[PDB]
């Protein structure tokens, strides 16, 4: 049913790809920094089009858009919105964006709490757990 | 794909619960799993407790559909899933239209299968299909001092006339609607479910040329008393009255009747003779003031019960329906909201069935 | 999972343990795992020192059963599962439950296991069956020397004032919200189940300007009236009241309409006209308290019913979740939890229907 991260990355570009006045704001505030390649190359291409002093509509930005980004570009553009982004939806969405790469972190402190537990250090992988609850509460 | 994010946001927020139930109902929901689970997630919201994935997973479970859903699975996975809880609203807005329209979809199928199975019916099966798919101003009034607290009547408002039985209720309606027909250009509509259609007639022939002790009805009169029916007639023979004595007739046909005649030759006043004589009186009352709305003309309801507001009332609502409730006692406007409620007095003659000014 | 919610609240707040223990002792939980680490949890507590995730896998090594749970491995896995803990009460509720259901089942089917065994007794086994089985703050009020006992109504708590019929519970609401709308700049929000929105509006009005014998009811008024009504019109006019008086309505409408008002405009004060009458009361109790603590508002319940405790207890639960219980006879102040109880004499006029200090 896929990530959080992932829907928000996923969503923001099917409001860019249709309004090009999202797109300037998400391109002060994003990369990106995109977290999935394919989103990364497209944002590059919706970014570049709109300063191409392009008008803008899918139908121009889907063709455009190597061929291999075309068939996820295309189901993007059908996805399902308001036009129209909430105030907070899209602080909401590039938050989420934003800051996957922290959550993407926690996990080479996770590899070492287990690795300190292996070797019984038992009071230094709690440390390391109870610093997880923090950056986790973030 | 918007039953998901409701649900997911309300694992989120879960503030978004209220916005959500606000718009949704658990029927709304297309899926039984998302009708479980925002149910529970309601019943949980019903202490409580608050909503939370634990919290719910837990209503579920003791109620026991938590597999008959995802698992816990479906749970995370719905509260995984979604990125935000600012839609929300939504995203229930969608699953709601897409609710009313497998709702039109089911009353419309079911009256088309319905169509073959009765036959029989026609007059049953066009009702409970209207029924199954719905789910000075002014006018004068003719008398001085009643236009002056109300303005007419005026058009969209469903005016509810009520007295005990013979205090002149009728006789009462029917010089409003003379007056309107003989003294303006505006076509009235009466529906006199009791009387006779005929005997309405000269009710309102003895209101005017000033006739009767003689009498009309006991043969023969005077050459007063003829020369007086003659204008009396030529005056009325020119009014916009129109009658149904139709014994007892359903409210879509008052509607129906009313609705024909405002496009080929006008319509002012829908004046019903009395209500609860109409063929649960509260749906009736509901549909009345839909009829005053639809066809912007005052509709005069007249109603059988000292008087004041409750003794109408317990028998089907009205109140909240009417937005101008008259007794015949002195008339008491008991309820207007143009303004004013108080008392005006008028005489009444008996003789000649008039009602007039003081 | 409502197990590992405890767990895992307690790593997080850990002022979670407080009423996690309150609610719970180690046995109530299901699993011996989260048997051992709640009582190491309690152990620790009982110094000292305070208990974290550290503190917690340092006693469970001690008494040797870290491993014997998960490792600190599940430690961290309830920690960095649970999102919050302000639930945990629960959770603990839950587990409580559950746990009392359990022991229900064992000395249930230790009696139908007793039932072959003895036979032989018949009344040791009829009677060890029973045996068995059973086991100023604050927003003011206006009136001086209720603020002092109470200091406030203040925020998230739910004020429960009852009365007998005609005794002035309405009446003694509305001067509440009246002067908390005109004399702060705090809007209050009134649900008015009972009598209409404009039936009560003069019920404040007079409350004010200090009007009526005259009567504003009875037509016509005095220039001492008029010049009087115009100043209390105008002094209302621009305070923070919002009505609703639709007809009886379920708890989460309430909830719902007083949520959006708080964003939008402010939000002080709920008063809901009475409780008996909105629509298992219990139930209702134990949400208006959940909507005073969400919204930060002080809500007065109104109730119907000398008087004393059990005269509504007997009637639904509220005790327990009303932290304040004001009786009219003299105000009674029979419970509050800022502190003192006992009797607070207010003056009331009647014919300008004030509640009025002494």
């Amino acid at each position: 049913l896929l990530p959080a991260f992932q829907n928000a990355e996923r969503l923001l570009l099917a409001h860019m790809m249709r309004s090009r006045d999202v797109a300037l704001v998400v391109q002060e505030r994003i990369g990106g920094r995109f977290n999935i390649e394919e989103h990364r190359a497209l944002a590059a291409y919706i970014y570049a089009f709109y300063e191409e002093g392009h008008e803008a509509d899918p139908g121009a930005l889907i063709s455009r858009i190597p061929g291999e980004l075309q068939p996820l570009a295309s189901e993007l553009s059908l996805l399902l919105i308001a036009d129209d982004v909430s105030e907070q939806e899209l602080e909401d969405y590039i938050r989420h964006v934003l800051n996957r790469p922290k959550w993407l972190m926690l996990k080479v402190k996770e590899q070492e709490k287990t690795e300190a537990e292996r070797r019984k250090d038992f009071l230094t992988a709690a440390r390391i757990a109870k610093e997880m609850i923090e950056m986790k509460k973030m | 794909e918007a039953e998901q994010a409701v649900l997911g946001a309300v694992f989120l927020d879960p503030a978004a619960l209220v916005p959500a139930s606000e718009i949704l109902i658990p029927e709304d929901f297309y899926r039984a799993a998302h009708q479980k689970i925002f149910h529970a997630m309601l019943r949980v919201a019903d202490r409580g407790e608050p909503v939370d994935l634990v919290t719910v997973t837990a209503e579920l479970a003791a109620s026991e559909q938590l597999e008959e859903i995802g698992g816990v699975s479906y749970l995370s996975e719905l509260a995984d899933a979604v990125p935000t809880a600012a839609n929300v609203e939504y995203y229930a807005r969608i699953v709601e239209e897409k609710s009313v329209l497998r709702r039109l979809i089911r009353t419309a199928t079911s009256i088309a299968q319905d169509g073959y199975t009765r036959e029989d019916e026609i007059d049953v099966l066009l009702d409970e299909a209207d029924r199954k798919i719905m789910e000075i101003t002014g006018i004068p009034t003719g008398f001085t001092e009643l236009d002056r607290m109300t303005s007419g009547f005026q058009r969209s408002d469903l005016i509810i006339v009520a007295a005990r039985p013979s205090v002149g209720k009728t006789a009462f309606a029917l010089n409003i609607a003379q007056n309107v027909a003989t003294k303006t250009n505006e076509n009235v509509a009466i529906f006199s479910l009791e009387m006779s259609a005929q005997q309405l007639v000269m009710r309102m022939l003895c209101a005017e040329g000033n006739i009767n002790a003689q009498n009309l009805r006991t043969g023969k009169l005077t050459p007063e008393d003829w020369g007086k029916l003659t204008m009396a007639m030529g005056s009325l023979s020119n009014a916009g009255i129109y009658i149904d004595d139709t014994p007892s007739i359903r409210v879509s046909d008052i509607r129906a009747k009313c609705r024909r005649l405002k496009q080929e030759s006008g319509l002012g006043m829908i004046v019903i003779d009395y209500l609860q004589l109409i063929q649960e009186v509260s749906e009736i009352s509901r549909s009345l003031k839909a009829l005053a709305r639809e066809l912007e003309v005052p509709v005069i309801a007249l109603s059988q019960l000292r008087p004041m507001m409750s003794d109408i009332r317990e028998s089907g609502s009205i109140e909240q329906d009417a937005d101008i409730v008259a007794f015949l006692y002195e008339i008491i406007i008991a309820k207007q909201r143009n303004g004013p409620v108080g008392t005006v007095q008028l005489a009444f003659i008996k003789e000649y069935n008039k009602f007039v000014n003081l």
